[PDB]
């Protein structure tokens, strides 16, 4: 998610606006002005495409933030994005492996909260207690309070 | 903090990583350069006549065999640690395995055809 | 988008061709293995009119023509037949020159060597493809649904297969193909429809009746209870619609379809069914074997797709199997389609790049090479 | 048979690995380049050396890592 | 992982390899002296998959693989597998580099001079050992039991050494090297279960039978008392849970396998049985040596642990034994792991510090260092 969050706020405002006519496209009738597998369907068909119910179920829950079973236009934008891909590729995994040995500063095996605040004041932006905290719950999938190595290959998935 | 601000700082995290891990070669080329001043010093020929030539040229190709040797030692560690490597690899491969299997979708009609048919000459931005 | 020399994959059946580029979780499009060609005389001039149409077309088109299948029960027999719908395929569908492409096509375990032989003969010398390789259908289907071990029940439209696999190996010692097929389900509801006054046995009736087959058989998973009631009380008869506006309605017909795959007989097949060559494909691997393929029958092929099979086939095994054992079936979404889908998965491994056949390899030794180099 | 075979082994390669040297034919000027020729070979064997202890070094991280790994997914 | 350079202790039988650190009480782990190799082609790509698997990777996979065992009734004559053994022992479960400690090995007295030098050739050439030693099966038992006196029975899965110590001391001429151990006592076993319908022969099959019998059997005190009684009643049949789900029961079958030790015939042996070679131990002995063997009937290993054992062989000798000695059996819950036992404290007596061969003297002495330092 984190990647596609990103791409979204870097968006520019007529970028935006286009998209927003587009998903009046989408939610043209609809009951709760969302976008549900019904307005997805049709679209979907107009467009050439033929999805099955599931494809289409499928297609909403990826982007459904609130549980909805819908799409909003924020969750619309983060589809949009998702659909396109500037970060091909992603590099892989041995490149993963030696940017770890670079966090790991005491050879442990294990990315600690130390190491990781070390890593996040070297970026030159302001880290804030939550730019901390929430990065590492983020990455810490058995809540040791430390990212391993196959946390860490999950942690920086899709990151260029 | 917004998912969007933490991809940033991932990013950044990368981007140092990738520094230190230059860092950390630069420094291991200078200690590789006091090392071999160590273990291999300069010559001196300055003086030397010709038995004294000979000898020299013998004791150093003795050297050339001992160095040999203790490569070949150092070698075979690597060499063991690869077939460990390699085992513990394909271990956890499996530990990890189960029910993982990725897949791709081509669901995903690509925003820029699917703005160009749905706006026409409204999408210039997007 | 393809921006990628992605090995295109194709799975051939005698049914449909499921097809698509190797990294996408689905075929783009399944274009049935049908030919279609004219049957009357024309009248009209400047009308078009093909010699033959294929897959699509042969069926949009088909109201006057005759539509044949270059595969049947699992191989080609008509491979000039293949050529054309392999070209439609890449280049007006998926809209690719293999030319530029790996490719990858499939087949069972035992199937005869001439329908690998010809798979790579006519990718390499008609569509000049730069390498192939041919997969076996039970690695393509354990892939998709996420095992390395179990029972490949694989009953399509003309072949039950039958494969065990445990630990990625196979053992074919183990393997009970069977000539029992959805293709023969067709024939024996056109046989029981007929009895109930609706006789179809033409082209255009024939795929009728398969599409009757596909939407309204549910197999039964206890058939005693349901011929009771079904072939008793219009209560349990669904109403199908045909393409002039007419109803037929279907009772106890509506199962008694899939009820072959249980009792072969009805289409004059000497077997015990599906349900004991599973069974059979266990028994005839060892005992520490055994626990881990009974524990995962594994569903491929088209027969899987039926609202019911599951619990048929579940209550089958675990009535032949030993008590105690845990008897299991995989029946994941990939259902008739986790052949492809497993096609896509091994064509992009890393660990598979090293099994293609070259074209210059194919070159050099001619088209037997498949049966050296790839299982 | 194996074993002695390894052990004959890593002595054989290095025999193998052993040059026949004259100084004979060879002038004093030749003999200092020879003495020079000798010494970058053993400097050329001493930086392998030195990249053989590095990978050494490594590969105990990535074990450790890996048992670690191993240890938490089991 | 140890903090001290203490000896290593590993026990290499024909059943499995006992291996820990000198000074604990017991071994750390078993490691089945078993490689196994896949016996079936690969079919699905990406699985991974060796040429061999070790100890418990052997068992642990052993529905495709074919297992065997590198030593024959206690000499080791496939080198290459006990390497990988001894490389699994220390490399991934006892975590024990042999670089930084001593190691003992243990071997029956009467084995050819060949495996002892090759085992202490092997620490020294290939796991670079600092020291070796290899003990007397006799001597360990003895010193795990707190005993200088007896007759070593070990009946073991490979070699019965039948050695006969007192005060320390051999009496070789009274030693009876036996061909008769429990690897045999399970081919015994797999024939009578053929005769009662359950065929037992591939590796998972011979697996399974030698768990049965480890699980069920017993010898019996009076052996046709039980003989009679099991061939007439259900009442002494036991039951075993095959891994596919099937059981069997087992009857007379449950004593007649362990019956062989004392009546050898039974798989075409030609032998005078365990209770006479322990017999024949202590009466070869001197008139003033018999009474304090006689008192001191020593059990080492496995099958020491059957139900009527320790009783049968009491009696058994008693009665070949002359009145006024008194007879009696040494069976220490340091059954089966004894020799192990015995290692541990040898290696680390002060009084045995001495007795090490060190890497030096090694390598001026050459192999045959070990019949001159050893034994
Ligand atoms: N819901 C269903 N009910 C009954 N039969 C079905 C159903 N779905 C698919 N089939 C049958 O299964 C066969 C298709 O098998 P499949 O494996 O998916 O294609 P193929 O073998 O060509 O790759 C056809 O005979 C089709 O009519
Ligand atoms: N409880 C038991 N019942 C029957 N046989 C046994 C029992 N315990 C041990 N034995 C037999 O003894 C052997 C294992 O004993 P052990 O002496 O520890 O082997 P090793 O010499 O490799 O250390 C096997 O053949 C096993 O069948």
């Amino acid at each position: 998610d984190d990647i596609y969050k990103a791409a979204v706020e870097q968006l520019t405002e007529e970028q935006k606006n286009e998209f927003k006519a587009a998903f009046d496209i989408f939610v043209l009738g609809a009951e709760d002005g969302c976008i549900s597998t019904k307005e997805l369907g049709k679209v979907m068909r107009m467009l050439g495409q033929n999805p099955t119910p599931e494809e289409l179920q499928e297609m909403i829950d990826e982007v459904d933030e609130d549980g909805s079973g819908t799409v909003d236009f924020d969750e619309f934008l983060v589809m949009m994005v998702r659909c396109m891909k500037d970060d091909s590729k992603g590099k892989s995994e041995e490149e993963l492996s030696d940017l770890f040995r670079m966090f790991d500063k005491n050879a442990d095996g294990y990315i600690d909260l130390d190491e990781l605040k070390i890593m996040l004041q070297a970026t030159g932006e302001t880290i804030t207690e939550d730019d901390i905290e929430e990065l590492m719950k983020d990455g810490d999938k058995n809540n040791d309070g430390r990212i391993d190595y196959d946390e860490f290959l999950e942690f920086m998935k899709g990151v260029e | 903090i917004s998912a969007s601000r933490k991809l940033q700082l991932k990013t950044l995290l990368l981007q140092i990583a990738k520094q230190e891990l230059e860092r950390e070669a630069e420094e291991r080329r200078g200690e590789k350069g006091r090392a071999l001043s160590t273990r291999c010093q300069p010559l001196e020929l300055a003086g030397l006549g010709f038995a004294e030539l000979q000898d020299l040229c013998r004791q150093l190709h003795a050297r050339v065999d001992k160095v040999d040797e203790e490569r070949y030692d150092i070698e075979a560690k690597v060499t063991k640690n690869i077939t460990e490597i390699a085992d513990l690899t394909q271990k956890i491969f499996d530990l990890r395995g189960k029910f993982k299997r990725p897949t791709l979708r081509r669901v995903r009609i690509s925003a820029d055809a699917m703005m160009q048919a749905l706006l026409g000459a409204r999408a210039k931005e997007s | 988008d393809e921006d990628e020399t992605t090995a295109l994959v194709c799975d051939n059946g005698s049914g449909l061709v499921k097809a698509g580029f190797a990294g996408d979780d689905a075929p783009r499009a399944v274009f049935p293995s049908i030919v279609g060609r004219p049957r009357h005389q024309g009248v009209m001039v400047g009308m078009g009119q093909k010699d033959s149409y294929v897959g699509d077309e042969a069926q949009s088109k088909r109201g006057i023509l005759t539509l044949k299948y270059p595969i049947e029960h699992g191989i080609i027999t008509n491979w000039d037949d293949m050529e054309k719908i392999w070209h439609h395929t890449f280049y007006n569908e998926l809209r690719v020159a293999p030319e530029e492409h790996p490719t990858l096509l499939t087949e069972a375990p035992l199937n005869p060597k001439a329908n690998r032989e010809k798979m790579t003969q006519i990718m390499f010398e008609t569509f000049n493809v730069p390498a192939m390789y041919v997969a076996i259908q039970a690695v393509l289907s354990l892939y998709a649904s996420g095992r390395t071990t179990g029972i490949v029940l694989d009953s399509g439209d003309g072949v039950t297969h039958n494969v065990p696999i445990y630990e990625g190996y196979a053992l074919p010692h183990a393997i009970m193909r069977l000539d029992l097929a959805g293709r023969d389900l067709t024939d024996y509801l056109m046989k029981i429809l007929t009895e109930r006054g609706y006789s179809f046995v033409t082209t255009a009736e024939r795929e009728i009746v398969r599409d009757i087959k596909e939407k309204l058989c549910y197999v039964a998973l206890d058939f005693e209870n349901e011929m009771a009631t079904a072939a008793s009380s219009s209560s349990l008869e669904k109403s199908y619609e045909l393409p002039d506006g007419q109803v037929i309605t279907i009772g106890n017909e509506r199962f008694r379809c899939p009820e072959t795959l249980f009792q072969p007989s009805f289409i004059g097949m000497e077997s015990a069914g599906i349900h004991e060559t599973t069974y059979n494909s266990i028994m005839k691997c060892d005992i520490d074997i055994r626990k881990d393929l009974y524990a995962n029958n594994v569903m491929s092929g088209g027969t899987t797709m039926y609202p019911g099979i599951a619990d048929r086939m579940q209550k089958e095994i675990t009535a032949l199997a030993p008590s105690t054992m845990k008897i299991k079936i995989i029946a994941p979404p990939e259902r008739k389609y986790s052949v492809w889908i497993g096609g896509s998965i091994l064509a992009s491994l890393s660990t598979f790049q090293q099994m293609w056949i070259t074209k210059q390899e194919y070159d050099e030794a001619g088209p037997s090479i498949v049966h050296r180099k790839c299982f | 048979g194996k074993r002695q075979t390894e052990r004959e082994k890593k002595k054989k390669i290095l025999a193998e690995r052993r040059k026949v040297l004259a100084i004979d034919h060879l002038n004093e000027d030749q003999l200092r380049e020879k003495a020079k020729e000798l010494w970058q070979s053993i400097y050329n064997l001493e930086a392998e050396k030195f990249d053989l202890q590095e990978k050494f070094k490594q590969q105990k991280y990535e074990i450790n890592v890996l048992r670690n790994r191993i240890n938490d997914n089991q």
